[PDB]
């Protein structure tokens, strides 16, 4: 078992979040510096997010060790994932939600049904807290519990593009992001993100409390913003490049507006409708936790 | 010329410790690295807390790699069998309202 | 080339190879790097071998297997196509291969 | 060596999936009641035999 | 017409059959509303996990799928020793 | 009178049985083959050539043709081994979770009630095996109830298609209609049609 | 009626207000099975994926209903 | 007609 | 160079069609609705699939 430090698990060098960029392992904050925003005539205003349902989906009797981190990160940023609701293994998180369960969540990101040798795993209390909210990824598809998938992206916009004045106001102009870019930039970004051990980020987000929690939100804000960025490119209505005198500026439009597109494109990862419901639910839960 | 060259003079000179101009294979030829969660191939991390550099990102060739492959347990593309059950009465079949 | 280590007569070569292999940044391997099993059958499904292969072809092969595995559609989904081409309210049974 | 028919042992004889082979390895294995959640419960003399 | 042959004979057969050495599980408790089978696995810290009861789908043994229609021959196409000159040991 | 042999190891034979059930697929079939042999030696049921499915002479009757086809749809020919297997399955341990052979019925004609009866009879003659397949039969029953009693089916399904018993034994219904799968037999859930809750 | 039918919707033809003209109706209304607000959000978001549909700011019987027009001009 | 505990399969969907 | 695989029904549909394709230009060919007036419309995110 891996002890959780006074800071989150994310404080450990083992869980560094870093996209590739300019031939080096850039941290997300120093990629997001590259991002620049063209405000347009439209305005995003953030509605209150509905409280996530109390219900935790049943973890059906599953003998196997479900690879959950892979499932989640693929559902959010996977290039090729689809029908992320037909399998319904996200419900498995609920198995961890019980006090004193024999199950453990490995750093590998797999949910073992019993503690097992030579497999490091998160402190069960923290994971219990994390499962108590994120098991609800299991009802991302269930009709009674589906998240809004239009309104929520306003928050994404505000947390990604929004200036501190806009984030304070709760309203920003709809923005059109851009950055100097390499060939296939959004894909490689999305995959550098897919490899991230986000379970660390989530477990710290759910277990930490008090000042130590708030210090997390600031330390990890740019990471969360990168996930929000990959996701926003996934739903961005269009994504062009611009010639800029022997340089190329990738331009995704627009931040905070889910176009609900499902047809694929070479430029970015694409959400099937199931992935839209899933990402919506994930955003609902994670944003609900990011504001408290 | 010989942009394609990897090794040269795999022999040992009896006087000097290495032949002049003999060249070892690039280290990248031997870093199998890892298959990432994305299915992208990565070279081994050069330090702790560093992710591996993806192999497609850079121009060096890498002659060992982790290919995922399905086992005998999988089998895709085989024909599969089903029982088909016709509706009992044609006039009982509904169209609208769906 | 990494297999020549401690196995070739040409000393400088084996020294340079042993050096690149003893770097932290590079680490050769050959064989069954990973094993994903079914969550229900408990049998192995997708293995990950470290083949001696160019990273380009390994990347194409991995893209393919990834396209198959991440789709999350099975043979059973074929009944939907059947349900489309068969008379309305026709029933289709089995075999739930998963 | 002991003249037993170990055929189909450690296996699944599915009609449609064919025969499949599970690992026979189980060092220190124990018979334990599991939760419907699928996770193991600590052995309880009160209910388990 | 058949009820005697069931309740007054075949029931006895079920009773004794219940005591057989290999009928080792508790199969039902007579309460559809509450009964669930007790579930066991062979599990090890080294990571093995073998449920005794699994849902694998139709097996080669041909014992998994149930044709309920077996009920019909039993009701309308079967003599019994208690049911059919009618003396029969 | 002392038999000079080793004592029957209850505690060991039970573990070896659990281990076999975990690792050895034939075991179910082996144990069954014993009980079947027992039923076969108990000489309790014998298949006969004379089917007795219909009153004279409604089978001859024209109005009854739909109902008669409906019964002949269900009436399996008697086979000794299949019946012995039924009786035996009632007491043999189950290892792979039993599935219902699925029925297609849409419950339009009144004669469709036959399927319901085929289940009721199955509940009686084999309460145990019925208990194993009962959710799968609940799927057919729901097609029945949605037709014959749509208002009641509305309220019932509105309570929920399943439930879970909690601490202190109180039922907690799902509040949501959904199809049962035998994947649920090993789960906390029960089909709600059998809750017997008013 | 939805739980009883197992359908996700019904599609009612609209009345022509004058009863004398028998001309084909411009659109039909589709009543949806969406008891909760969340189900309605989902049906709306899916509705933006498909042509020639529109809906009222709020619906009668408190049940979500969407107009589907047979042509652009009718809309 | 005849009792058959298995699924009574009777078609082959192609990939 | 690439003599594509085809089922016999496919060979039949091929010969039925069943010849030249070269007449069409395809340089940055796109699929778009035209107005009945004959003007070529831009892709409508709400109308075109």
């Amino acid at each position: 078992m891996l002890q959780q430090p006074t800071g989150g698990y994310t404080t450990l060098e083992q869980f560094a979040f870093t996209i590739r960029n300019d031939g080096t392992n850039a941290t997300p904050t120093q990629f997001l510096q590259l991002l620049s925003y063209e405000a347009t005539e439209n305005e995003l205003v953030k509605k209150t997010i509905p409280t996530p349902e109390t219900h935790l989906p049943s973890a059906r009797n599953v003998p196997g060790n479900v690879y959950i981190e892979d499932a989640i990160t693929q559902a959010l940023f996977g290039i090729s994932a689809q029908n992320v609701n037909a399998h319904g293994y996200f419900s498995r998180l609920s198995a961890l939600a019980l006090p004193n369960t024999s199950a453990r969540l490995g750093l590998d990101g797999v949910i073992y049904n019993s503690e097992t040798i030579n497999i490091p795993f998160y402190d069960p209390a923290a994971v219990a807290n994390f499962a108590a909210t994120y098991a609800k990824l299991g009802n991302a598809s269930t009709p009674r519990y589906r998240a809004d998938m239009i309104d929520i992206y306003a928050h994404v916009g505000l947390e990604l593009a929004g200036t501190d004045a806009e984030r304070a106001a709760g309203v920003m102009p709809v923005k059109r992001a851009k950055f100097d870019s390499w060939e296939g930039s959004l894909i490689s970004l999305s995959r550098d993100v897919v490899n991230w051990k986000i379970l660390a980020f989530l477990i710290d987000l759910c277990s930490l409390e008090g000042e130590a929690l708030r210090a997390f939100k600031t330390r990890n804000r740019d990471v969360f913003r990168m996930m929000l960025f990959i996701m926003s490119t996934a739903v961005a209505a269009n994504v062009v490049n611009r010639k800029v005198t022997k340089r190329v500026d990738r331009v995704l439009e627009y931040i905070g507006v889910n176009s609900m597109r499902t047809a694929g494109r070479t430029a970015t990862i694409t959400y099937d409708l199931s992935r839209h419901e899933f990402a919506a639910k994930f955003l609902q839960l994670t944003f609900t936790r990011w504001n408290a | 010329i010989s942009v394609a060259r990897s090794m040269r003079a795999i022999v040992n000179h009896n006087e000097v410790d290495r032949p002049r101009g003999a060249v070892a294979p690039s280290s990248y030829e031997m870093d199998t690295g890892t298959l990432s969660r994305n299915g992208d191939l990565l070279y081994s991390p050069v330090a702790n807390g560093q992710v591996g550099i993806p192999k497609l990102e850079v121009d060096h060739i890498s002659f060992s790699n982790v290919v995922s492959m399905m086992t005998a347990n999988i089998r895709t593309g085989d024909d599969m069998a089903v029982e088909r059950v016709n509706p009992d009465d044609v006039r009982a079949i509904n169209i609208r309202n769906a | 080339p990494a297999l020549l280590r401690d196995f070739t007569q040409v000393n400088w070569l084996n020294r340079d190879i042993t050096n690149m292999l003893q770097q932290a940044g590079t680490k050769y391997g050959l064989g069954l790097t990973e094993t994903r099993l079914d969550y229900v059958r408990l049998v192995k499904t997708i293995v990950g071998h470290a083949l001696n292969i160019d990273h380009f072809a390994a990347s194409v092969l991995n893209i393919n297997l990834r396209a198959l595995m991440e789709a999350n559609v099975t043979a059973d989904d074929r009944i939907k196509a059947l349900q489309a081409h068969s008379m309305i309210s026709t029933q289709f049974h089995g075999p739930n291969q998963g | 060596i002991t003249d037993v028919d170990s055929t189909d042992y450690g296996k699944l004889t599915l009609r449609f999936l064919g025969t499949l082979t599970r690992s026979l390895k189980m060092q220190n294995a124990q018979i334990r009641r599991i939760r419907p959640d699928g996770t193991v419960l600590r052995y309880d003399d009160q209910i388990d035999i | 017409n058949i009820a005697v042959a069931h309740t007054d004979h075949l029931s006895v057969v079920y009773a004794t059959m219940s005591n057989f050495m290999l009928n080792f599980t508790n199969n039902f408790s007579g309460n559809h509303a509450t009964f669930k089978p007790d579930q066991y696995v062979i599990t090890s810290p080294e990571g093995s996990y073998k449920p005794i009861i699994e849902r694998q789908g139709e097996t080669v043994d041909g014992l998994t799928i149930i044709d309920t229609s077996i009920v019909w021959p039993i009701l309308c196409q079967c003599t019994y020793p208690l049911v059919r000159s009618i003396m029969e040991e | 009178a002392l038999r000079p042999e080793l004592a029957f190891d209850h505690d060991h034979i039970i573990r070896c049985l659990m281990l076999a059930a975990a690792n050895y697929p034939r075991l179910e079939g082996i144990i069954v083959q014993i009980n079947t042999g027992y039923v076969a030696s108990a000489n309790v049921i014998r298949p006969v050539s004379e089917k007795r499915y219909f009153p004279e002479n409604l089978e001859q009757n024209q109005s009854a043709a739909r109902l008669v086809s409906a019964v002949k749809a269900r009436a399996s020919e008697a086979d000794i081994s299949s019946i012995h297997l039924a009786i035996a399955r009632e007491v043999s341990p189950m290892f792979n979770v039993h599935e219902l052979k699925k029925i297609a019925e849409s419950f339009e004609d009144p004669s469709s009630i036959v399927v319901v009866l085929e289940f009721i009879l199955f509940a009686l003659f084999f309460p145990t095996e019925f208990n194993r397949i009962k959710g799968d039969i609940q799927n057919v029953l729901l097609l029945f109830f949605s037709r014959w009693y749509p208002v009641e089916y509305g309220i019932f399904v509105q309570r929920g298609a399943t439930y879970t018993i909690n601490a202190a034994g109180e039922f907690e219904f799902s509040g949501r209609n959904e199809k049962w799968d035998q994947a649920l037999y090993l789960s906390e859930h029960f089909p709600a049609l059998f809750s017997d809750v008013p | 009626v939805f739980v009883a039918l197992g359908i996700d919707y019904i599609d009612i033809p609209i009345t022509n207000s004058n009863i004398f003209d028998d001309s084909s109706t411009p659109y039909n209304v589709r009543i949806w099975h969406a008891p909760t607000m969340t189900e309605v959000n989902h049906i709306l978001a899916l509705m933006r994926k498909s042509t020639l549909v529109s809906t009222h700011s709020s619906w009668h019987w408190n049940v979500l209903h969407t107009f589907h027009y047979r042509s652009e001009s009718d809309m | 007609k005849v009792i058959f505990n298995g699924l009574d399969v009777n078609t082959e969907v192609q990939p």
